[PDB]
């Protein structure tokens, strides 16, 4: 989850989110360099009493400032698109889980074997247990096996929602009539939080997602106990 | 024809700066106040 | 002939700066705003369970 | 000298360091002594006095380069006034905190934060760099 | 294409009148014959209350709220079936 | 026979993020197979692969609605 | 005479003045709505109510700022005043239709106010996506009033686009080619082509929303075989061109301001500037689905929309570097308008660059629907379109009114606004990277520090807006009448004096062909 | 069967349209529809700028394909020069319509 | 630009009046609404 | 006195009455959809018609009777009409995009097929083919009318323009009968939605274009047009060819390919 | 394009035209100061002598000011140019801006 | 019909100062008054309808 | 006294521009080197070091014993 005064991304929980971190570092270096260069040149143009006000020929310099930006764009697009096609590669999941958005909560279905489903609602602030996080805890977490490739299928039974877990690099819109797929793989056990990411009415701010990543054997006993 | 020149090519008078202040106050202040009174209206329903 | 800035610029700069610092320090520290700074190096963790 | 609104389509005078010789003289009407000075200007300029030379300059031009290029104390007024109005803004924020905002949630109480911080460390929030990476689990204290 | 006609020389009012009476209005007369020939009611199909048809999310702002604007009792069933 | 089913495998017919038609197709295939088997006198066990796949992929409410509409005579797909 | 002049106008300058007044009033509405947003977010918890009242305020804030402040000021106000003067034309081509483009806007704004007064308002986002905006989740009149408000604003702008394109093509001096027209005139022509082509697609999409809500169509309703995502394609086919419509007249004004206060007769690289605005206009029609990277599109489509979006950096960079080359060697006048334009060059560059970050669909998975997008677009809107509006207003106020501003007060105003907008929006990058969603009335506690600072910045910008009203009052109160304006040989709109007479160019300019 | 009955512009044009038509027939351009062709622009051969008043705005495209136009008021009296290229222009005021 | 001296000069006292009236026009109605929010929310 | 050729228009009330008519029509539709009343809508439609009548009346006064349409003004009105038609093309493009979106990827609720289960399309070879022959024929007769006018032939201009209008009316009556006879409705999911909204907006444009042709017919009866100056006729003919081309795209896309 | 010396020679020729008129004097100086250079003394010499033929003492002083202005922060250039022009200044009786007090702000 | 355009040209070019929308005569004023009265009256009524619709009705 | 030497008088703006554009380039390269070392590589090494001997079961057992899980006591 986010922590106070955080400046950048949540630490990566998945290999794809680690890739996104390194790609963002690359792109942010470029963004800082170009912003700084423009600020510097502004200051340079503004700090001399020397003048030259006659017509200036543009053709030569316009080669520089089209070719160099084109090269920079290619140096962004190449790693960008590599990650895009990695995220899309075939992976062979071990488990399929569905989530359906609703006003204002999420339901989850694990129907590979048995008829397992439940609703997941935010814990009201007045009912938080000591040390629990305001607006982020839920009553029934999405328990999942760690270190395993999971297919998540996302839909909605009313308006648009969007199912997001920042530290896994996940955000998939929840659209009625549509079954959107994403893949989830956590490198670590733990609790990973997200929040509804499409405006969905009165309690859009108050329908969070909490994944609970544990070893397979604990996931199997939890699943059985939830029937 | 119409009046021409500074202060004459506008739909509001600038002949007296204090009447102008009142008019500008009402004009810009009504636009700024409207959303606050619409919020009040929406809260006082239910 | 000195203009407004020659006559009053020093006083506007000094008074405006002193006022701005005083009122923002007061707002930031004396009226109970919760800035929620990082607990790192600040908070002693306490048993919760 | 006197520039009039109805002169707007006539060539005009300007003091600009990049347009040193403007389209008209600063002073176009001449008194008797000024006329005699322009006649004297047709003879050797070595025979003009310093004051006559200054007068010819000031008939042709309004400000010299040094005058038109002078710096000013305006920045002191601008920065100082901007800081006053930014200061005024904090009064608005103080008013808002006093009269508009109610208490913030109970999760910002010191004890709650201390318990929530331990729980975040127990679930190893951001354990690579962001948060639990800064806690020393072996010494049970924040890393120095 | 050159179609299969072939006048020009000058495109003019006389040529466009020739086209109007010699090709366009004969084609309308032919299609009018073809149509007023295949008219005469075709039977209406069994009613099936499919949920993607006869949509009613809000009453229509006319009539009883449940009839479409150019409702034809012979061929337009209501959500509950054909009228009586 | 090819059990130890874990979940529905990748299907090259449906390789993109939108998996609606994967759910739909397997639901149709199961129920088409089931109708064929029950008619000619056979075992629905041969339809089981499609059952498992659509049960894995399809939202419960979709399956429930489709089942209701097949019972009502208003299911718009061909079975 | 008053009714004839101000309600029955056929004069491009008076109609421009009407648009500037309307846009200034809308800017006060939009500023009040922005303060309500930041009051709600300025401490953790709930101030006003749940997300419905909050997103009615957010939705209205965007519609007012875009359709009632920026487009009326830039296109209706500066376009009507300046375009005919810059080409020596005696008025617009359709001077009477021009007046209806203005008078459709007060009804459009009335419909939007009405939407917020009836029922519980339209809490939809300015994108108005179904099904939240449909007749089950937003039953009653509010969303229909919003649709009709958009219909009227769209007719106003489509007719206005017809008028500008016709005037700029048809009413130049016979010797003046399109490559002898000033860059602001080019920027308005291109903006008008974008409006002509994009607003009818918006009109189709919102009409389909209206019929799904009231005539039992199902364009966007899966129960009838419709698709909510079709509405997103139709809306964003308009909405991406719309942001270029918001910035292009600003680019035109920035080119004039930077040229003027650099003491230059011409912008650097005129044909490159024309090329870049045309390229940006064209590319802005083929990138819309970068607003849809998380809806479930195919990977090859994501790759296309990433690449096509990034290429817009090339023509935009030509413009930024050409503005820097126009400064180069200038006799720089540090006027308040120049300060606004220099702020624009830098802060628009920052916002454009975070736009390039967002163009990468892989990274946009994590950034979409977060405050990183809100930071991007307020750098290009509050520090881009708005800085060009303020630079153009301070630069051309003496032309329109015949009176001068106090330049020291205008520099104070720029300084306050500059601090306020940066304090408001810079921390929103951190909120976005760390995952704060859009359209939230409240946030998890970790996000408190940057939301508190961002709300403090919004109050500084309020102080600047109040000061701007006083500055305009002081100018009309003191009545310092303009005498001489420099560089009229390359700024034709000033050559008829300040203010220019009601009828200008009754005798056209003489321009020969040689 | 080509008949008649449709009025011609010669018969029925009126107002400014008719003034423009009749002037064009005479080879005249009182309403400034055509671009004037430059002279050599010397002081002996200045460009002659018609006007119905005693000043008119000139725009000078100093060289072919310049994108910058140089604008200035030309006044009745001695020829004036473009401030950029120096080419000469002289106002020729006259009576009613150009 | 150059300009004439003000036809109707606005003294520093007059500017302070105009500035104060302008600021109060924005701040008093919104302040009244925000001060009374609680009165509204529960009604 | 001016010495350019452009038209400075007298101060006019019709922009304001047109803008207020738009307020009354839209607030009127809102009252009709939500507050069970047609009153505001009826006022708005009436003031809209009055505004259009007096505005276009004044354009005829300015041009035929006062002489303000010099060639430069007429050239501007040509550009204005071309740009207006382009805007209308893009409006229809949004409805074609909706139609191809829904029909190229038919969803499970339809049966996963197009046309949807339960939909029985009209036969494109019956009245839809007749409508196609009618609008194509009217494009030929309006071209005859144009050349008759240019050649100075009053009687045959009027004949050809009357035939064009008759065909536009025939199309409209045929389409109204087809609407009544159709077994599907606007509420029959996305097939009915796309069919009736797209053909319905097209039918509105046929009615608009036919009205514009009728205005030209009466102006021609009153001798307004000269053999060289008749931009209102040219504009009505361009708009009529636009209405014909939109129909050809509707016929191929919705009636034929979509059946 | 052309060598420095060719540029300088064209400008000397321009100002040396015996019957140069006031407009041509102003056009020349206002054009010359748009270039990225401080004009050579030989150019300035020709322009000052044009001022003399035009009986314009004030414009001669202004041209000396614009030489100092064009040098920007390069404070060594103006005293060099004045040094090189001293024989012409003495011959024509041209006082520098400094000698007239016109360098005071 | 006869061609009476010349008569209408005389009428609409008469030097009487009238704007074009009133230059046909008294019928123009009547139609203007009807149009403007319906527009302004209708606009007031729309504002009344907004007042009504802005509050709930049980 | 002695005469002053002839200074450079031409191209002073262009010379200034060239010198500082070059200087900006050198500074840009220096920053890209610093940033790679201080940000990008720091992050790569932090993730590689974290995972090099990381024991996910041990991490789980610590979290379980701290009581954080619904599914594991
Ligand atoms: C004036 C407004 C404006 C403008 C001009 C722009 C311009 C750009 N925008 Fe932005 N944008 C918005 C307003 C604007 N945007 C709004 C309002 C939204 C939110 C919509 C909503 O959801 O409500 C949004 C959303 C948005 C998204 C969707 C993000 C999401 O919702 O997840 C994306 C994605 O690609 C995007 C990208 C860009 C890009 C690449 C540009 C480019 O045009 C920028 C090009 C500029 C530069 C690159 C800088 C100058 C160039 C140089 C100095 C050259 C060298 C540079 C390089 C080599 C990179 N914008
Ligand atoms: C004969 C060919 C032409 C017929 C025209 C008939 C009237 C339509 C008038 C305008 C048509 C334009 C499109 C309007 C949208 C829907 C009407 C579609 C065409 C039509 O008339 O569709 C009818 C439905 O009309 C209905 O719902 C309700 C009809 C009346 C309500 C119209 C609502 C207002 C629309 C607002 C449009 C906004 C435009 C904005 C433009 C911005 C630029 C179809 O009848 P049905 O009984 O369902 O099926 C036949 C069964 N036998
Ligand atoms: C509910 C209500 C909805 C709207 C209903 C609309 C109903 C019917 C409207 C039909 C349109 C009638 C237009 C009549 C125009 C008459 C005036 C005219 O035609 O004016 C002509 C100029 O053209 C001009 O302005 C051309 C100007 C007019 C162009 C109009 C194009 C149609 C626009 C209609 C609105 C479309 C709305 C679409 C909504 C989806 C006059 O110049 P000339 O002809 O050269 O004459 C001069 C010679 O005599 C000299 O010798
Ligand atoms: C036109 C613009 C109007 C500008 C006028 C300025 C407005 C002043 C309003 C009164 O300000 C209050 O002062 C209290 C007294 O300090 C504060 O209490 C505070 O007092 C304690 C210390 O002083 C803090 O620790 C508490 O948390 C806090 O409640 C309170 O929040 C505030
Ligand atoms: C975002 C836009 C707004 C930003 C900040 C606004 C700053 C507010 C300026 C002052 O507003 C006034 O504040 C008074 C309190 O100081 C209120 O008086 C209220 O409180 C007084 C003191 O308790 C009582 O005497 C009054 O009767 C009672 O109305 C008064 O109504 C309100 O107009
Ligand atoms: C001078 C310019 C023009 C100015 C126009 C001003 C028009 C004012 C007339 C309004 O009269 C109201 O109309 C409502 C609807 O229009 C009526 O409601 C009635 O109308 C519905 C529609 O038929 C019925 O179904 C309902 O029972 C019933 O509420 C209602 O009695 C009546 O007070
Ligand atoms: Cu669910 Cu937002
Ligand atoms: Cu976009
Ligand atoms: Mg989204
Ligand atoms: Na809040
Ligand atoms: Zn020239």
């Amino acid at each position: 989850m986010a922590y106070p005064m955080q400046l950048g991304f949540q630490d990566a929980t998945s290999p794809i989110m680690e890739e996104l971190l390194h790609f963002h570092d690359h792109t942010l270096m470029i963004v800082f360099l170009i912003s700084s260069l423009v600020l510097y040149i502004i200051s340079l143009m503004l700090t001399t009493k020397l003048t030259h006000t006659s017509t200036m020929d543009a053709q030569e310099v316009e080669t520089i400032w089209t070719i160099l930006p084109a090269i920079i764009l290619i140096l962004i697009a190449l790693p960008s698109l590599r990650i895009l096609y990695m995220m899309d590669e075939i992976n062979n999941p071990s488990l399929t889980v569905k989530t359906m958005g609703h006003q204002w909560y999420w339901s989850y279905e694990y129907t590979d074997y048995e008829d397992l489903s439940f609703d997941s609602y935010m814990i009201p602030t007045s009912e938080l247990k000591p040390g629990e996080l305001r607006l982020l805890e839920v009553d029934n977490r999405v328990v999942l096996p760690m270190e395993m490739t999971i297919r998540m299928l996302v839909s909605s039974e009313d308006v648009l929602h969007s199912w997001a877990v920042p530290s896994l690099g996940l955000k998939t819109d929840a659209i009625p009539g549509r079954l959107n797929q994403t893949t989830l793989m956590s490198s670590r056990p733990g609790l990973y939080y997200g929040q509804c990411s499409e405006i969905c009415g009165s309690n859009h701010s108050f329908m969070p997602i909490v994944l609970e990543l544990v070893p397979l054997k604990y996931f199997e006993k939890w699943s059985a106990s939830m029937l | 024809h119409y009046e021409e020149g500074p202060g004459k090519n506008i739909p509001f008078s600038v002949e007296n700066k204090w009447r102008l202040l009142a008019m500008m106050t009402l004009f810009f202040g009504s636009g700024f106040a409207a959303p606050f009174f619409i919020v009040r209206h929406q809260l006082l329903k239910k | 002939a000195p203009d407004f800035h020659d006559k009053y610029g020093n006083a506007v700069l000094a008074s405006g700066a002193t006022f701005c610092v005083a009122v923002w320090v007061y707002m930031a520290t004396q009226i109970g705003i919760e800035w929620n700074p990082s607990p790192v190096g600040r908070v002693t963790p306490k048993e919760w369970r | 000298s006197v520039v009039k609104s109805e002169d707007y389509a006539l060539p005009s005078y300007v003091d600009r360091r990049d347009y040193p010789l403007p389209d008209v003289a600063h002073v176009k009407n001449l008194s008797a002594s000024q006329k005699a000075l322009k006649e004297k200007e047709k003879a050797s300029w070595s025979s003009l006095s310093i004051d006559e030379k200054v007068e010819l300059y000031r008939l042709k031009f309004k400000e010299s380069f040094a005058e038109m290029n002078r710096s000013t104390n305006e920045w002191k007024t601008v920065v100082g006034a901007a800081m006053f109005f930014i200061g005024f803004t904090a009064l608005l924020l103080i008013w808002e905190k006093h009269y508009v905002y109610g208490p913030i949630p109970h999760t910002f109480e010191e004890e709650w934060v201390a318990k929530q911080t331990k729980r975040m460390l127990d679930m190893k929030v951001a354990p690579i760099q962001g948060f639990s990476a800064k806690w020393d689990y072996d010494k049970n204290e924040w890393k120095k | 294409a050159s179609a299969a006609k072939g006048d020009h020389g000058g495109t003019g009012a006389r040529t466009w009148r020739f086209l109007t009476f010699g090709l366009a209005l004969p084609s309308v007369a032919l299609c009018t014959l073809n149509s007023w020939l295949h008219s005469g009611h075709r039977e209406r199909p069994a009613f099936i209350p499919y949920h993607h048809l006869r949509i009613r999310t809000k009453p229509f702002s006319w009539g009883d709220g449940n009839h479409t604007f150019f409702h034809n009792p012979r061929v337009n069933p209501l959500p509950t079936g054909y009228e009586k | 026979k090819i059990k130890n089913y874990q979940t529905a495998p990748f299907d090259s017919r449906f390789p993109n993020q939108n998996q609606t038609r994967n759910c739909w197709q397997n639901y149709l295939d199961f129920h088409r197979c089931e109708k064929a088997m029950t008619a000619k006198g056979g075992d629905v066990s041969v339809c089981e692969w499609y059952r498992r796949v659509y049960k894995s992929l399809c939202p419960i409410s979709w399956v429930s609605t489709w089942d209701d509409r097949r019972a009502e005579g208003t299911f718009p797909g061909k079975i | 005479m008053f009714i004839n002049r101000w309600l029955f106008s056929t004069n491009h300058k008076d109609i421009g003045t009407l648009y500037l007044l309307f846009g200034a009033w809308a800017g006060m509405v939009g500023t009040a709505l922005s303060l309500l947003i930041r009051a709600e977010l300025g401490q953790p918890g709930t101030l006003l109510g749940d997300d419905q009242i909050y997103n009615v305020v957010v939705t209205a804030h965007a519609f007012v700022m875009i359709f009632f402040m920026v487009m009326p000021i830039m296109i209706g106000g500066f376009g009507n005043w300046l375009v005919p003067l810059m080409i020596g034309a005696p008025d617009m081509a359709f001077p009477r239709m021009n007046n209806m483009s203005f008078w459709l806007l007060p009804p459009s704004f009335l419909l939007l106010l009405a939407s917020s007064m009836v029922e519980a308002g339209a809490g939809t986002g300015w994108t108005v996506y179904p099904p939240l905006a449909g007749n089950l989740a937003h039953a009653g009149a509010s969303v229909d009033l919003t649709i009709f408000s958009l219909h009227l604003a769209g007719v106003s702008s489509i007719l206005g686009a017809i008028n500008f394109i016709t005037t700029i093509i048809n009413m130049k001096p016979p010797a003046m080619s399109q490559y002898q027209t000033p860059l602001f005139v080019w920027s308005v022509m291109i903006t008008a082509v974008l409006l002509l082509l994009s607003l009818p697609v918006l009109a189709a999409g919102i009409t389909m929303l209206l019929t799904d809500r009231n005539l039992n169509t199902t364009f966007f309703d899966p129960a009838g075989g419709g698709d909510p995502i079709l509405y997103q394609h139709l809306f964003w086919f308009f909405g991406h061109p719309e942001v270029y419509i918001l910035i292009l007249p600003g680019f035109g004004m920035i080119s004039h301001i930077v040229t003027y206060y650099s003491g230059k007769k011409e912008p650097f690289g005129y044909m490159g500037m024309v090329w870049a605005m045309m390229s940006i206009g064209f590319l802005g029609f083929i990138v819309w689905a970068h607003h849809m990277f998380t809806v479930g599109m195919d990977v090859d489509t994501r790759a296309y929309f990433t690449s096509a979006t990034m290429i817009i950096a090339i023509p935009t960079g030509v413009k930024v570097f050409s503005w820097l080359a126009t400064l180069h060697g200038g006799n720089i006048k540090w006027s308040p308008a120049m300060m606004w334009a220099l702020g624009f060059i830098f802060l628009f560059t920052v916002g454009g660059l975070t736009g390039i970050v967002l163009a990468n669909s892989s990274l946009d998975i994590v950034l979409h629907d977060t405050y990183y997008v809100v930071a991007h677009f307020h750098y290009v809107l509050s520090m881009g379109a708005v800085f060009a509006i303020m630079g153009g207003f301070v630069h051309w106020f003496p032309l329109f009114s015949g009176y001068t501003l106090n330049d020291t007060w205008a520099k104070i105003h720029f300084a306050i606004m500059f601090v306020g907008v940066n304090m408001t929006f810079f921390p929103q990058h951190f909120l976005g990277l760390s995952g704060m969603p859009r359209r939230y009335s409240d946030y998890p506690d970790a996000y408190t520090m940057w939301n508190t600072i961002s709300s403090m910045g919004s109050f500084i910008s309020l102080t600047a807006v109040m000061l701007m009203v006083f500055i305009i009052w002081e100018a009309f109160a003191s009545k310092r009448e303009v005498l001489t304006v420099d560089l009229t040989t390359t700024n034709l709109e000033w050559l008829n004096g300040c203010p220019p007479p009601y009828h200008t160019f009754e005798e056209p300019t003489y321009v020969n062909l040689k | 069967a080509s008949g008649g009955g449709v009025p011609t512009d010669e018969e029925q044009a009126t107002g400014l349209e008719r003034e423009v038509m009749l002037a064009a027939r005479k080879g005249q351009d009182p309403y400034n529809i055509l671009a004037p062709k430059a002279t050599s622009g010397t002081k002996e051969d200045p460009n002659l700028v018609p006007s119905i008043t005693n000043k008119r705005i000139v725009g000078c495209i100093c060289e072919e394909d310049n994108s910058t136009v140089i604008w200035f008021w030309l006044h009745k009296g001695e020829a004036q020069r473009c401030p950029s290229c120096g080419t000469h222009y002289k106002l020729v005021p006259h009576q009613l319509a150009h | 630009i150059t300009a004439k001296p003000a036809k109707t000069p606005t003294s520093p006292k007059e500017q302070a009046i105009g500035l104060s009236v302008t600021f109060l026009s924005f701040l008093l109605p919104a302040g009244w609404v925000l001060y009374h929010l609680d009165n509204y929310k529960k009604s | 006195h001016q010495t350019h050729a452009y038209h400075m228009v007298n101060p006019s009330p019709w922009p304001l009455t047109g803008a207020l008519s738009a307020l009354l029509m839209t607030s009127g539709l809102t009252m009709w959809f939500h507050f069970n009343s047609m009153t505001l809508l009826m006022i708005g439609l009436t003031t809209n018609m009055l505004t259009m009548y007096q505005w276009w009346r004044d354009v005829i006064r300015e041009s035929t009777f006062q002489g303000h349409h010099t060639p430069a003004v007429q050239k501007g009105l040509r550009y204005g009409m071309i740009l207006f038609i382009i805007s209308e093309v893009l409006f229809f493009t949004g409805f074609f995009w909706a139609f191809y979106h829904s029909s190229l990827a038919p969803t499970p609720e339809l049966g996963g097929c197009w046309p949807p289960t339960g939909i029985h399309p009209l036969n494109p070879l019956e009245v839809p083919l007749l409508n196609t022959s009618v609008l194509l024929a009217s494009g030929v007769s309006i071209t005859w009318a144009h050349h008759s006018l240019m050649e100075g032939d009053r009687k045959h201009m009027l004949q050809a323009l009357f035939i064009t209008i008759t065909l536009g009316v025939y199309f409209t009556l045929l389409q109204a009968s087809e609407y009544y006879e159709a077994p599907f409705t606007i509420s029959d999911g996305v097939y009915g939605s796309t069919f009736f909204v797209a053909t319905g907006f097209h039918g509105l444009h046929v009615i608009i274009g036919s009205t514009f042709l009728i205005v030209c017919f009466f102006r021609q009866l009153k001798f307004h047009f000269t053999s060289n100056h008749h931009f209102g006729f040219e504009a009505a003919a361009w708009y009529w060819h636009f209405v014909d081309v939109v129909w050809l795209f509707l016929y191929v896309s919705i009636y034929w390919w979509g059946s | 394009h052309e060598t420095d010396e060719e540029f300088d020679a064209r400008w000397v020729t321009y100002f040396n035209k015996p019957d140069i008129d006031a407009w041509e004097l102003r056009k020349g100086m206002n054009t010359l100061v748009g270039y990225d250079l401080v004009p050579e003394p030989k150019i300035i010499d020709a322009a000052l002598r044009a001022c003399r033929r035009l009986n314009d003492f004030a414009s001669a002083v202004r041209i000396l000011e614009v030489v100092k202005d064009k040098a920007g922060p390069h404070k060594e250039i103006y005293p060099y140019v004045i040094q090189e022009l001293r024989p012409t200044l003495n011959e024509l009786g041209i006082s520098t801006p400094e000698e007239l007090g016109l360098d005071k702000v | 019909f006869e061609n009476r355009v010349a008569e209408k040209q005389k009428l609409f070019q008469e030097d009487n100062g009238l704007p074009v929308h009133l230059k046909g005569g008294a019928t123009d004023n009547i139609l203007y008054r009807v149009t403007m009265t319906l527009c302004l009256g209708g606009t007031l009524y729309s504002l009344y309808c907004l007042g009504w619709a802005s509050f709930p009705h049980k | 006294s002695t005469a002053l030497a002839k200074p450079q008088m031409r191209g002073l703006l262009a010379r200034r521009l060239r010198f500082h554009i070059v200087g900006a380039f050198m500074v840009s390269l220096g920053f890209a080197t610093f940033y790679k070392f201080a940000v990008a590589e720091k992050r790569k090494k932090a993730y590689a070091d974290f995972y090099r001997n990381y024991d996910s079961m041990k991490d789980f057992e610590e979290m379980r014993k701290a009581g954080i899980f619904q599914s594991a006591k």
